């Protein structure tokens, strides 16, 4: 029962492993909070209103 | 289909026709589609009254206790359905909605008295 | 035409009239369908009557007016049954119609249940190996103390008035997005006078 | 003290089978249904006879008399009242567990009153519901129109005694008020009509002498049985009475004269039985009769 | 065919003539009838009173269509069909 | 106090096996220990924020 | 339904949902009944687990299991 | 007519007849038989006519054959446990044959009884389903509910097509 | 007890020793025919651990399962030899035999 092996399958989830450590976001970064909007600028997420 | 975590969950499958619901009482994975693949029926609920005004549900109740013993979840309308066979105590949004039918009608009552006493 | 058998379609089969036609035998007998090649087709003409007129070939149950499909007229449904086995001959059999086929399984159905055509009824075994009725899902389970008493079985399904403290902090908690206050609900369920 | 016998005591089920009477014509009588080519075998007289002793076997199975039983009484039972639901919903759930391995008697059946009262189902209801979920060959969830007065007077017209009692087994329980009804008006018919021998070599011979007996109205099926020269079963008709009623003019007759045999009718019929001068003219013809081939 | 036909109609063999030489009864079985055996004839000379052997395996030949119908194996749109009286 | 048709087929049990008793079931709910909807969970078990920037 | 890859509907960029106004007296009874109701059905659920339990250590090593074990060898023999 | 001596052995209804179901011990049978000998007739005949009848009735179990091995006719059979169960059927009938390791090796008419009722729970009468799995479909084919839409069409009220229009 | 391999007892025939510690058996079974309903034998080779190599080619063995798969296709292992090739001794009796006649006369030892 031979099957044609996935060699990039392998080598990309090793890739994308490494790099979401290497590059991680900080907290810094990740819960940074704009007073005026009340926006993240990280990902432009609107905080909910009662924590306003 | 092995899905990403999930569990199990009793909850009820919709069959009949258009305008003729029907719920088949099944125990499936929290992933599968709502008519989709099941472990095994659990029993049935025909929310449309027959022709002695009876509303007929069916629960195997030894596997229902096997099934909740294994870890299934409870939708909150067959937690609604346990609850009035007695099976399980009331849910507190049935005793809720209760309540607030009751004040519902409660202010119709006033509304038509001051429309029969003022006119 | 206006049959004068209709109040009674059994008469019909008694009188002179009927014996000289058909005789000692059923009203199919004579009839042939008419159809290409050897093998028939699986399922009659749908009605031999569209808009009160008559198609070329009738079936006997339409070629004859006086013939009334009704569950009174026991002897008319017998030929329609099969002496030896009890069932119901298909349309393509006799070679009456599917109208009229399926107005006499109605009729058939309608005389058996009337008791009016005898029929095989089977013997069957009880359901029940056991008939005690001791059980207690069958007798009567002793009250509930709660029950007795007619307060509630659990007691969180009455309303309870929450403390005065309790009510500020959620009030303090959700300013600006407050309801009004509710009481406890009425007693009974009220209803349009 | 004294107990008097019941309806499957051994007793009573030996003197029941011998007047009920193994017909091997009519237990196996050739049904009207789908038939099939039959099969031969060449057997010898031993074989021939061995094969008639399986019939007469399997014969007694076919003729058990089915338990007679005393109406239910009717369930009213309230598990809880939860007023609070009361006015919510219009019409009542009825909830009904379907576990395979429960007894049809013995499975929780509750109706959820749109009063909020949480209550058992009634006997008509528990039966309707089970036919639901477990159906069984014959049965139907709506009573047939052929229980009706009128229908069922049809069917007595037609001498089919034994076809109400094979429909009224399959639809309704034994201790079911329906059953009964059923089951008391076709003897009622019989006895008037004087069919008896219709009821004979069937499983149901037995609850119509249960009947005729506990009604103390065994005047009209003496009367048959003498008529048909079945003495044997008569006189085991009065004894069975006598049994059953100890306290009575005949039983009190019989022990007096030490009755035995033909003399017990003749007790029975001057004591208890209402048509005394019929019964003494049917016996005396009998009597009469059977001296003649003596000679 | 019409020849073959009275051919073996001639050559039938009653239940009468069955009885007569083997010498023992024939015993009709019906499904309807259940059980009770039925005696369609009977030999009229002297009764044998041993019994045929009854053999484990019957050495008969079986046609491969009677066979294969019984088994559900023989599909046929042509088999069964509804069709007038004869 | 069971729920209703639990606490009945409970009793029931008791009636078939032939044990007498008066004693009413009721559900050890002391082992049960409920928690405020605001205590602190396990920030071990909690999972981080996806390194996607916009 | 929408994948993660897919783009925000534009419609709803500005989009903001209101929580509902809160009811102080009918909040707080339906609080303390979410915690009544979870608190029986818990102790209802870890009477079904055992029951589950039980009924497979009955299976598999129970006293009614093991005799028919060994009468089963025994008979073998 | 079918090929062959004997056709019978080759439909579905002889080789249902077998009685011998082997317990879960049993896995390997083989038979040592003699092709000529008055006395091997039992083996020969067992092999001609209950083999198929056990192997149908015994599909995991594996049946070799050895042909004039040994002067007389034996049975043996290899257990799960390692035990090596050794019949002889020496000048007996194979009919006695297939009664003898049924005895032995074979489960019981009780044992069997059980196993048939475990697939009848399986099938619940009051479970819904297609016909495959389901006596019934829908809880429409219950007399006295509300019947299918496509038979007998619902009252307007009942239908949501005249539900909006009357509130709107 | 526990062993991953489909086969735990087979009895089959040795076709080969060519391998070192393996001995190459072939494993017949009866498998219907859906349309003939007919038996006929089904071989499938099967590769056995022969610790001693006194395995021959043409003789009768038993293998019982290993627990784990010691090779790629190496999963039994050789248990006894049921019939040694033109040594078979009679189970029967448990005098040597050559073929329908024994060797030894089993009346030798009563
Ligand atoms: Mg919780
Ligand atoms: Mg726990
Ligand atoms: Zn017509």
């Amino acid at each position: 029962k031979k099957v044609r092996p996935r060699l990039i399958a392998e080598l990309a989830r090793r890739v994308r492993a490494l790099r979401e450590q290497l590059n991680r976001p900080r907290d810094s970064q990740l819960y940074a909070v704009d007073y005026e909007t009340l926006t993240r600028p990280f990902s432009g997420r609107r905080l909910p209103v009662r924590a306003w | 289909k092995a899905y990403r975590g999930g569990h199990l969950t009793i909850r009820l499958a919709l069959g009949g026709c258009t305008n003729r619901p029907f719920y088949r009482i099944v125990a499936a994975h929290n992933k599968c589609p709502r008519d989709g693949r099941f472990v095994e029926q659990l029993g049935s609920y025909d929310p449309l009254p027959n022709s002695h005004g009876e509303k007929l549900v069916a629960l195997n109740l030894d596997r229902i206790r096997h099934w909740i013993g294994c870890g299934a979840h409870l939708s909150k309308p067959m937690e609604k359905l346990l609850g009035l066979a007695g099976f399980f105590p009331l849910h507190p949004m049935m005793i809720t909605n209760a309540e607030r039918l009751r004040r519902k009608r409660a202010r119709e009552v006033l509304l038509a008295s001051q429309k029969t006493d003022a006119e | 035409p206006i049959s004068p058998y209709k109040d009674e379609p059994w008469k019909y089969l008694e009188s002179e009239e009927y014996q000289e036609r058909y005789g000692s035998r059923p009203v199919w007998a004579d009839y042939r369908r008419n159809h290409k090649g050897g093998v028939p087709p699986q399922r009659t003409r749908k009605t031999c009557i569209r808009r009160n007129k008559v198609v070329g070939n009738p079936c006997p149950i339409c070629r004859d007016h006086k013939l009334h499909v009704d569950f009174r007229n026991v002897k008319l449904l017998e030929q329609f049954v099969c002496a030896h086995t009890g069932i119901i001959f298909y349309a393509p059999y006799t070679g009456v119609c599917v109208k009229q086929h399926k107005r006499l399984t109605q009729a058939i159905q309608k005389a058996r249940d009337h008791g009016l055509l005898i029929y095989h009824i089977p013997q069957v075994e009880p359901r029940d190996l056991d008939f005690s009725t001791s059980h207690g899902a069958v007798s009567a389970t002793p009250p509930a103390p709660t029950l007795v008493s007619g307060d509630p079985w659990y007691p969180w399904y009455n309303w309870k008035q929450p403390p005065e403290r309790e009510l500020s902090r959620l009030r303090r908690l959700y300013q600006g997005h407050l309801q009004e206050e509710s009481g406890p609900p009425p007693e009974s369920m009220p209803k349009m006078p | 003290e004294t107990k008097k016998p019941t309806f499957m005591d051994e007793e009573v089920q030996s003197i029941l089978t011998k007047m009920t009477g193994l017909n091997l014509q009519k237990t196996f009588k050739p049904a009207i249904q789908e038939l099939k080519p039959p099969t031969y075998k060449l057997m010898t007289q031993a074989q021939l006879e061995e094969a008639t002793r399986q019939a007469v076997e399997a014969a007694k199975v076919r003729l058990k008399m089915p338990p007679v039983l005393e109406e239910r009484v009717p369930i009213n039972d309230v598990l809880a009242e939860d007023k609070i639901l009361e006015g919510t919903e219009t019409t009542k759930y009825v909830f009904t567990d379907i576990s395979y391995s429960i007894p049809h008697r013995e499975r929780f059946i509750v109706v959820r009153e749109p009063s909020g009262t949480l209550r058992k189902a009634s006997w008509e209801e528990r039966d309707r519901m089970i036919q639901v979920y477990f159906p069984k060959e014959g049965r139907k969830i709506l009573t047939p129109i052929i229980f009706k007065e009128e229908n069922l007077r049809t069917m007595y017209s037609q001498d089919r005694h034994v076809d109400v009692l094979n429909l009224c087994f399959a639809q309704f329980e034994p201790d079911s008020t329906e059953y009964i009804k059923v089951h008391h008006k076709t003897y009622e018919d019989i006895d008037k009509r004087g069919k008896y021998d219709l009821l004979r070599s069937t499983r149901y011979f037995g609850g119509m002498v249960w009947y005729f007996v506990n009604n103390k109205k065994i005047d009209g099926l003496l009367i048959d049985q003498i008529q048909r020269d079945l003495i044997d079963d008569a006189t085991n008709l009065v004894q069975l009475y006598h049994v059953l009623h100890p306290d009575g003019q005949s039983a009190q007759g019989a022990k007096d004269q030490a009755a035995e045999g033909i003399n017990l009718i003749k007790v029975f019929a001057k004591t208890e039985a209402q048509k005394g001068a019929y019964i003494e003219l049917t016996l005396q013809t009998y009597q009469e009769a059977l001296s003649r081939h003596s000679a | 065919l019409t020849q073959g036909l009275f051919r073996g109609l001639s050559r039938q063999e009653t239940h009468q003539q069955l009885a007569d030489k083997k010498g023992l009864h024939v015993v009709e079985i019906r499904e309807e009838c259940g059980p009770l055996p039925i005696v369609v004839a009977s030999p009229r000379g002297p009764l044998r009173k041993d019994p045929e052997p009854e053999d484990e395996v019957p050495d008969v030949k079986l046609d491969w269509e009677d066979v294969k119908t019984a088994q559900g194996m023989k599909r046929s749109v042509w088999s069964n069909l509804k069709r007038a009286a004869t | 106090p069971y729920p209703p048709l639990l606490r009945a087929m409970i009793i029931a049990e008791r009636q078939k096996n032939g044990d007498t008793s008066t004693e009413e079931p009721m559900l050890n709910v002391q082992r049960i220990r409920m928690e405020p909807w605001d205590y602190p969970a396990k920030q071990e078990d909690k999972g981080r924020a996806k390194g996607t920037p916009v | 339904r929408k994948t993660r890859h897919d783009p925000l509907a534009k419609s709803k960029i500005e989009r903001v949902n209101m929580p509902p106004a809160v009811d102080p007296a009918e909040f707080f009874v339906l609080m303390e009944r979410y915690q009544h109701y979870r608190q029986t059905v818990r102790a209802l659920r870890m009477e079904f687990v055992s029951e589950v339990q039980r009924k497979v250590h009955e299976a598999r090593a129970g006293v009614l299991a093991e005799r028919k074990a060994l009468k089963d060898a025994a008979e073998h023999r | 007519p079918m090929k062959g001596r004997f056709p019978i052995r080759r439909t579905l209804q002889y080789l249902s007849q077998g009685n011998v179901v082997f317990k879960d011990s049993v896995k390997v049978m083989t038979v040592n038989y003699n092709t000529h000998g008055e006395l091997g007739e039992g083996a020969r005949k067992f092999v001609f006519f209950n083999i198929p009848q056990i192997q149908y009735k015994n599909p995991w179990v594996q049946i070799m054959m050895f042909k004039n091995m040994t002067p007389s006719p034996f049975l043996r059979f290899y257990l799960d446990s390692g035990e090596q169960v050794l019949v002889d059927v020496e000048t007996k009938s194979n009919k006695e044959i297939m009664e003898h390791i049924r005895k032995i090796l074979g489960k019981n008419e009780e044992t069997l009884r059980e196993e048939e009722e475990e697939k009848k729970q399986l099938s619940h009468p009051a479970n819904f389903g297609p016909r495959k799995y389901c006596l019934r479909e829908c809880i429409c084919e219950v007399e006295g509910q509300v019947p299918c839409p496509s038979l007998v069409p619902l009252p307007k009220e009942m239908r949501g097509k005249y539900k909006a229009a009357l509130k709107a | 007890v526990r062993s991953s391999v489909h086969a735990r007892w087979i009895v089959g025939k040795v076709i080969g020793t060519k391998m070192q510690k393996t001995a190459k058996v072939r494993v017949t079974r009866l498998v219907l025919d859906p349309y003939l309903l007919k038996y006929f034998n089904k071989r499938k080779t099967y590769f056995a651990h022969d610790a001693l190599q006194q395995c021959t080619v043409g003789d009768i063995v038993l293998l019982r399962a290993l627990p784990v798969p010691r090779a790629k296709h190496v999963k039994h292992e050789l248990a006894e030899i049921v019939f040694k090739v033109g040594k078979v001794i009679d189970p029967v009796t448990g005098k040597p035999c050559a073929g329908t006649t024994y060797l030894e006369s089993p009346l030798s030892s009563e």
